[PDB]
């Protein structure tokens, strides 16, 4: 919220890249088990 | 050897404690509301009744800079006694054995 | 009548009761007033401001600038191709259809790099 | 704050324990820093020494081996530290 | 209530006006009048011509004026004391 | 004394763009090699 | 000092710092430029014709460092009277301009010159406000002067050689100055004195007033600049106002000190540390990075820290 | 502090780089909190399916 | 008179700015702790077995 | 401790703490704080 001098700044990752960063870590750890890291 | 800044974790902590040991130097010319940042110049024209108005302004001010200052070096320390905590860690736990 | 201050002002469509001057929210400033004259109420928002920053690729590869206005919609502020985003607005900043990694953040998703050629 | 200046020196003792306080502060984060240094490094009990003749199987540890004709006796690759961090 | 003069005499071989580097102006005098000062003019130094067919009007003669105005210059000095690059902050975003 | 004289020419006169003039030494200190606002 | 420090009487092993250690300076020194202009003064009082009250004359004196002791500490000038600022505070203080008045009255009237009593001189010829006119300064003559000076209704003074005193022709001359608003410019003689070097001294280099040692430089200034500052702002050379020679100001050494017990259940033997200074300017007398340690023996063994000192140095007590 | 009044702008001057201090302050524990995302899930090279 | 006035909100008002920003130094440095261990728990228990 | 001594009107002003002038430079100098009271009346008739 904007009132006087106080401001928000957006974070860099969006919740859209969050979420594909925590399905692309659950779809190799069904696939490949502990290999993939 | 070819490629710098790959020691920049190392070269940020020396250039943080150097910014702020010359923020408190220069702070020392500030008038903080005062005539003058010089303390010997309000002394040399100004008779006790008023001079003692005048430092105390300074004095003020000049606290303050330096409260500000042990209290960021407080939190600072707070940081690296985070980090020599896990460099102890993978000591022990990497270089002694096997993990 | 004396009280000075700075701001748009708009019709409210909010009320009062007919004994209220003026009014307020939070913090002592005031948002809406009764004219003496017409006796309207009107709304009183600040006109917009924000924060200035300014993307460089590095002096010793270029002197070139993109410039972000940080949240506002710029319809009200160069005019190098602007490009509004959720992160404020860049001017001098070319939108692009590809993706790479992340060289500048700019925020919200958004990066920003200078590559081959503005 | 006052430096050299006796009437400001009067003044300053009207607050009491300010710098005291500020002293000790400033002092027991630089006893903590020589607590740091000495748990990460001082993790053995002897010192000791590699042999003279090193059949280590065809590996090969010359770079990060000291060196006995150098400033400090550092490794190779400690001095390409040393020399990065102004 | 004081009246300042900068000063310089510089080389220069391009062809009509400003060249591209630094000058630093060192000063010349300071005098302690108090004047207050709102409009000028400059001299010029005509002589008499004589019998060659009013009689005044030597040479050819032009200058540059242009008014101060404040903002913030940083002065990147040298090693012997000099300035040498200047930088002005209200120029452009980049500045 | 006094003899008047100009004319009237003048046409517009003529604008230029000086681009890097005019940077007087304002003070005494001396400073070596450090950049200073 | 340590027990006061803790505020007990028993203290245990270790190493407190205590207090604090600096070098008092003696013999400050000041530093002016030259006192050239010797003043105008040489056209007020050495001038052959003074006239009188019906014609008081004005002289601006301006643009000099004058003096006020070759007249006021020197006395054959008969008259040297005035009020508020006494005669020895007008060299350390100027305004804007210098004014002078001349004329020439009996000593019967010269009397009535103290203001808060306008004269018959003074009501219809020369002005005297409420306010002091600054100095009224008068000496006997008989050289060209003891007749044809009026004043005023219009009379005339009888002037001979062989009146009696009270009748006396002074010549009384008027000081006064300026509003001194704008800028001044008339001050008196400045001081200097003999400058030391190589040893904490407290020095004023016309204007910068502080104290440190003050060494030979080898830099180079640009010919109008004055002193030089380090960075955050800190004087580090000057220059010499008279010979033009460019001296280096480090302040002259600071430091803490430490004490090195035992513990009080063990001894009351103590080592003092003097913190990043040289023991040759303040048991055995020991050189450390960490500052000069005094009354500890320097063995030349290796144990394990039992009181640090710093870079790589230690101590315990073992019956020193 | 001020809010567009340069009365007030002008007498914050003599108080140093206060403001500038807290403004470098704040910024650094800006750009920490996107650090604290990058380790937790940024922990993979390729995006799998 | 108003310098005088002004600077009584000055003083004040610089003074909540700073115990704002101290007292978010001090909560900034426990979201690292937590978000250090977070990253922990994924090396070690997403990306293996404990 | 009561102090008594005759003064000009004029410089009835001139007993203060922290006063600077001729009768309080001279001759009697309050100090800076002074918890006291000062008490003044005229004297025409004496
Ligand atoms: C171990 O590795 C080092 C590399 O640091 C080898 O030393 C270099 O050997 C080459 C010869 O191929 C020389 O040209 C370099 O001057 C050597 N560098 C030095 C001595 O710093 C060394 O030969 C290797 N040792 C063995 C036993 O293979
Ligand atoms: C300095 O002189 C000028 C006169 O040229 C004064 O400036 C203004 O002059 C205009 C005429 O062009 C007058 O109508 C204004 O009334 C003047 N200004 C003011 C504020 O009165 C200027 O005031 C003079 N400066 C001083 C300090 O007296
Ligand atoms: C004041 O005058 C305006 C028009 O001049 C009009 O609103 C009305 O006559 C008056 N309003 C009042 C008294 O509230
Ligand atoms: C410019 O940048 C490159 C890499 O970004 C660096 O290697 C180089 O030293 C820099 N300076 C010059 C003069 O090229
Ligand atoms: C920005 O302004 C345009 C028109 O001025 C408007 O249509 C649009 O909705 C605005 N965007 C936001 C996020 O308010
Ligand atoms: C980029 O994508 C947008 C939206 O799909 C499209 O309108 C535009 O034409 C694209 N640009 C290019 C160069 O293809
Ligand atoms: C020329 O100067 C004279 C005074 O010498 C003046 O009377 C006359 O108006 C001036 N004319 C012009 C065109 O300047
Ligand atoms: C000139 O007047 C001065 C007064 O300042 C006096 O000291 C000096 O002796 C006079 N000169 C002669 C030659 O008498
Ligand atoms: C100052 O006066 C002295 C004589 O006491 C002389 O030696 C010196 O050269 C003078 N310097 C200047 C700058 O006038
Ligand atoms: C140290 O002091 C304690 C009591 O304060 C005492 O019991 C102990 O014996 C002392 N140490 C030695 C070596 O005497
Ligand atoms: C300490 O000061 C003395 C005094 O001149 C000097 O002779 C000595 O070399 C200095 N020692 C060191 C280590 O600088
Ligand atoms: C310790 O070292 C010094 C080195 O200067 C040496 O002169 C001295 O003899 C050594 N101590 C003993 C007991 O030999």
């Amino acid at each position: 919220q904007k009132f006087n001098g106080l401001t928000v700044l957006p974070p860099l990752l969006t919740d859209e890249m969050i979420a594909q960063y925590t399905s692309a870590l659950l779809a190799g750890t069904i696939t490949s088990g502990w290999t993939f890291g | 050897s070819s490629t710098a800044s790959a020691l920049g974790k190392l070269q940020d902590v020396v250039n943080q404690n150097a910014q702020a040991l010359n923020t408190l130097v220069k702070q020392l010319s500030s008038n903080f509301g005062a005539i003058s940042s010089v303390l010997n110049d309000i002394l040399s024209r100004l008779d006790p009744p008023e001079a003692e108005v005048q430092i105390d302004r300074l004095i003020t001010g000049r606290l303050q800079s330096l409260q500000t200052y042990v209290t960021q070096q407080l939190i600072r320390a707070a940081e690296i006694r985070a980090s020599a905590n896990l460099a102890a860690t993978k000591m022990s736990e990497c270089v002694l054995g096997q993990s | 009548n004396g009280l000075t201050g700075t701001g748009v002002l708009t019709e409210s469509n909010k009320k009062f009761l007919p004994f209220q001057q003026f009014g307020r929210d939070i913090a002592d400033t005031t948002d809406a007033v009764r004219d003496p004259q017409t006796l309207e109420i009107l709304d009183i928002t600040p006109c917009s401001f924000g924060g200035v920053s300014v993307i460089t690729p590095g002096t010793n590869t270029s002197n070139q600038v993109a410039v972000l206005y940080q949240d506002v919609n710029c319809t009200e502020v160069t005019g190098s191709n602007v490009f509004q985003t959720r992160a404020g607005c860049l001017i001098g900043a070319e939108h692009v259809n590809n993706s790479y990694e992340c060289d500048i953040p700019i925020g919200a998703g958004i990066c920003a790099s200078y590559q081959t050629q503005s | 704050i006052c430096g050299d200046s006796t009437e400001c020196s009067n003044l300053l003792l009207q607050y009491g324990s300010f710098c005291t306080q500020l002293n000790r502060a400033l002092t027991g984060i630089a006893v903590e820093q020589d607590k740091n240094t000495q748990e990460v490094f001082a993790q053995v009990k002897q010192i000791y020494k590699t042999p003279p003749i090193k059949d280590f199987g065809g590996f090969n540890f010359s770079q990060i081996l000291p060196d006995p004709s150098k400033p400090s006796k550092r490794s190779f690759i400690e001095d390409l530290l040393f020399n990065k961090v102004t | 209530g004081y009246f300042k003069i900068y000063s310089k005499h510089t080389p220069i071989n391009l062809v009509r006006d400003l060249p591209q580097g630094f000058s630093a102006l060192e000063p010349l005098v300071d005098l302690p009048i108090g004047i207050n000062i709102t409009r000028f003019q400059t001299l010029l130094a005509l002589h008499r011509s004589y019998l060659t067919p009013s009689g005044w009007t030597a040479g050819a003669a032009a200058y540059y004026v242009g008014y101060l105005q404040p903002r913030t210059f940083l002065l990147k000095y040298n090693e012997n004391g000099t300035i040498t690059d200047a930088v002005d902050c209200a120029l452009d975003p980049l500045s | 004394q006094c003899v008047n004289l100009t004319t009237r020419t003048q046409l517009p006169p003529a604008y230029t763009n000086s681009f890097t003039r005019g940077v007087y030494y304002p003070d005494k200190v001396f400073r070596s090699s450090v950049l200073h606002s | 000092e340590t027990k006061c420090t803790l505020k007990s009487f028993t203290v245990e092993k270790g190493i407190y710092q205590t207090s604090n250690f600096r070098v008092q300076p003696t013999e400050s020194i000041v530093r002016f430029p030259n006192i050239t202009n010797l003043c105008p003064f040489g056209e007020v009082f050495n001038a052959t014709r003074f006239a009188s009250v019906y014609a008081w004359n004005r002289k601006r004196i301006s643009n000099c460092v004058a003096d006020y002791s070759v007249l006021y500490n020197s006395a054959s000038f008969s008259t040297f009277k005035c009020y508020g600022v006494s005669p020895t505070k007008l060299n350390d203080l100027c305004f804007t301009n210098v004014y002078a008045d001349s004329f020439v009255i009996r000593g019967d009237e010269v009397r009535q010159i103290a203001p808060g009593q306008t004269g018959k001189i003074a009501d219809y010829n020369y002005k005297l406000p409420d306010d002091f006119t600054g100095c009224v300064i008068a000496w006997n003559s008989n050289n060209l002067d003891s007749y044809n000076y009026l004043y005023r209704p219009l009379q005339s003074y009888g002037f001979q050689p062989t009146n009696g005193v009270g009748y006396q022709p002074y010549r009384v001359v008027v000081l006064s100055f300026e509003l001194l608003h704008a800028p001044a410019t008339v001050c008196g003689p400045k001081k200097s004195t003999n400058l030391v070097k190589n040893k904490c001294v407290n020095f004023n280099f016309n204007g910068l007033t502080g104290t440190g040692v003050l060494t030979e430089s080898n830099k180079k200034f640009l010919p109008f600049q004055q002193f030089g500052r380090d960075i955050a702002d800190t004087t580090d050379a000057v220059r010499d106002p008279q010979t033009l020679e460019i001296l280096d100001i480090t302040p002259c050494s600071f430091g803490g000190v430490s004490v090195i017990t035992p513990g009080t259940n063990t001894s009351n033997q103590v080592a003092v540390l003097y913190q990043d200074v040289n023991c040759t300017e303040v048991s055995n007398v020991f050189q450390t990075r960490a500052g000069c340690l005094i009354g500890a023996e320097h063995v030349n063994n290796s144990y394990e820290c039992d009181i640090p000192i710093g870079a790589g140095i230690c101590a315990s007590y073992q019956q020193s």
